[PDB]
């Protein structure tokens, strides 16, 4: 009765995907305690601009 | 059980057999910085025993004509001891103090020293005498470190304020017929959780003879006054290289 590619055809989605949400930011972010970390595999400081 | 006392901090112990109780500045014991009062995000150093101890920094001679002396504080203890070091290497410093001024004489001597703690003790000049010159007290006068400095116009605490009222500040007297030492315990007091031990002095220690020293001739005339202070709850943050000033 239909042609499948028409039943799927996501053509016509009025809503935007997003990916990000808005969170409450009444105050600046707090700082939690940190301790030394000497381990291989986890590299926060390394980034890729 | 009130005239004798023993103060023990770090590896230092002071004994006294004629003290007149202990004053606790503004009725508050020195505390560490709260998590909600602080801002410096780095975990601080709390050397404890290596810096919280009794440094016996100076001795002055009391004479029938002495005017009085003062010592600015945060500073006085720099360059001397491990405390000094942590104060030079770190930007931020925080700490309360246990100040013990001592001076003894005989039962045949007489006199009375006022020992006060004046917070934010800003020094002023005589303005060139007439008052037309806008002079300013020199580094050697505002931050004398140990050795302190001698007052030139004690009546006004070299800052245009009556010494007659200096007692609204944590004080204690050293009346020779009564005691032989004063003991004030000041908490950290500033409008900030931490500040530079180098360029800011939280308070000054005043030692002024209000009732002149006197004694019949023949009695030992060398009457010293010795300052002994001890930091408490010392905290340091913001580590960089060592700095003198």
């Amino acid at each position: 009765d239909r042609v499948a590619d028409v039943i799927e055809s996501s053509i016509g989605d009025s809503v935007s995907r997003a990916l990000t949400q808005a969170l409450p930011a009444p105050t600046g972010q707090n700082t939690q305690v940190s301790s030394h970390r000497l381990d291989t595999g986890e590299v926060p400081a390394l980034q890729a601009a | 059980s009130d005239r004798v006392a023993q103060l023990t901090i770090g590896n230092s112990t002071i004994t006294t057999q004629e003290a007149a109780n202990i004053i606790v500045g503004y009725g508050e014991w020195p505390s560490y910085c709260s998590d909600d009062d602080a801002t410096a995000v780095d975990k601080p150093t709390r050397p404890d025993v290596s810096v919280n101890r009794f440094y016996t920094l100076d001795t002055k001679l009391w004479e029938k004509s002495s005017k009085g002396w003062y010592w600015k504080f945060p500073d006085v203890l720099t360059e001397t001891g491990v405390f000094g070091q942590n104060a030079q290497f770190h930007y931020l410093y925080r700490s309360g103090f246990c100040i013990h001024v001592q001076c003894n004489a005989s039962k045949f001597h007489q006199g009375a020293l006022l020992v006060a703690i004046l917070p934010e003790y800003v020094i002023g000049t005589v303005a060139g005498g007439t008052g037309t010159e806008d002079s300013h007290p020199p580094y050697k006068q505002t931050q004398p470190g140990a050795d302190g400095f001698e007052l030139q116009h004690p009546y006004v605490l070299d800052a245009g304020i009556p010494i007659s009222q200096l007692t609204v500040c944590p004080h204690q007297w050293i009346n020779l017929r009564t005691n032989n030492c004063a003991t004030i315990i000041v908490p950290y007091m500033n409008t900030l959780p931490f500040d530079s031990a180098l360029n800011h002095c939280n308070f000054g220690l005043l030692v002024v003879p209000i009732s002149p020293l006197d004694f019949d001739q023949g009695a030992t005339p060398v009457i010293p006054i010795t300052i002994t202070l001890a930091p408490m709850c010392s905290e340091f943050a913001g580590l960089r290289q060592a700095v003198t000033q």
